[PDB]
């Protein structure tokens, strides 16, 4: 992995720009190229270094367009860092929350769903789960550029793995019945949260479910609830988000047949 | 709040 095993020295960190459940994410150069890069310092965790580098090398391999590229990690001092592309416009849940939504239109809002959808299909080809898609886990480049991020790093950290509390921790709102129901995820997991995401996008960035508390998210999917059609949100792309959320993963549709379906709307919308 | 624990 000399191609990707890098040093902290390797790297001149600046100023921290947030962070999550897994670590810190800090805007960093890599002195070799001058380049800018985002670097995410893990937080102390008990994973075997065997194993995050196996992972991590199948995170190395995920190329494309529209996902973030891992470049390296360094792994000599734990807790490890993982370094990647920088996204010069943030995530993109802040992205819309601020945006103008007279440049930011119907047609971007549909070019960007197409770019995430492109980037899913991808994950699907490589049977590589996301876990953890959802607005804040898309980045933004320029020209309404849309980059997936942070694919599969709920695999690089055990993290609470257990705990004494009864039940699990999930993002609820964004996480598939039967992931709640057996904390197992699935690329039709991903698909459900693929829905809720287009729900984000739709609203400009709103919180899902709004005055639904969390715990009673479950039990209203059961029996049939979903999120109605947002303001100004074009038929066909509700359905293609009620098609996300069949209660059956099964009978949830493919990335590859979501992306296709966004490629024809984008197409036709251009117009 | 994201996280909230869920007890199936
Ligand atoms: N339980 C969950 O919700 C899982 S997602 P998370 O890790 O808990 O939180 P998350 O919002 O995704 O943020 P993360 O720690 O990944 O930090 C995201 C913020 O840091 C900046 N950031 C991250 N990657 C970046 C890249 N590649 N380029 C520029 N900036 C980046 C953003 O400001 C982002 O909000
Ligand atoms: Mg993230």
């Amino acid at each position: 992995y000399d191609k990707w095993e890098m040093e902290r020295t390797d790297i001149t960190m600046k100023h921290k720009l947030g962070g999550g459940q897994y670590g810190e994410v800090y805007e960093g150069v890599w002195k070799k190229y001058s380049l800018t890069v985002a670097v995410k310092t893990l937080k102390e965790d008990t994973m075997e270094v065997e194993e995050f580098l196996k992972e991590a090398a199948v995170m190395k391999e995920i190329k494309h367009p529209n996902l973030v590229q891992l470049l390296g990690v360094c792994t000599r001092e734990p807790p490890f860092y993982i370094i990647t592309e920088f996204m010069t416009y943030g995530n993109l849940l802040d992205y819309l929350r601020e945006c103008n939504r007279q440049e930011v239109n119907a047609v971007v809002l549909l070019y960007m769903a197409t770019q995430i959808s492109s980037a899913m299909e991808y994950l699907e080809k490589k049977n590589f789960i996301h876990r953890d898609l959802a607005a804040r886990n898309c980045l933004v480049g320029e020209n309404h550029l849309v980059k997936v991020a942070d694919f599969g790093l709920s695999r690089l950290m055990t993290g609470d793995t257990y705990t004494a509390h009864a039940g699990a921790k999930f993002p609820i709102k964004w996480t598939a019945p039967e992931s709640l129901a057996y904390n197992k995820f699935s690329i039709k997991s991903d698909v459900w949260a693929f829905g809720v995401l287009l729900w984000e996008i739709a609203t400009y960035g709103m919180s899902p479910y709004p005055g639904i508390d969390l715990s009673q998210v479950y039990e209203l999917l059961e029996k049939d609830y979903r999120m109605e059609r947002p303001e100004g949100c074009p038929e066909k792309v509700y359905e293609l988000m009620r098609a996300c959320w069949q209660w059956n993963p099964s009978d949830r549709p493919s990335f590859a047949e979501i992306h296709q379906a966004f490629e024809t709307m984008f197409q036709e919308s251009s117009i | 709040e994201i996280f909230g624990e869920f007890e199936a």
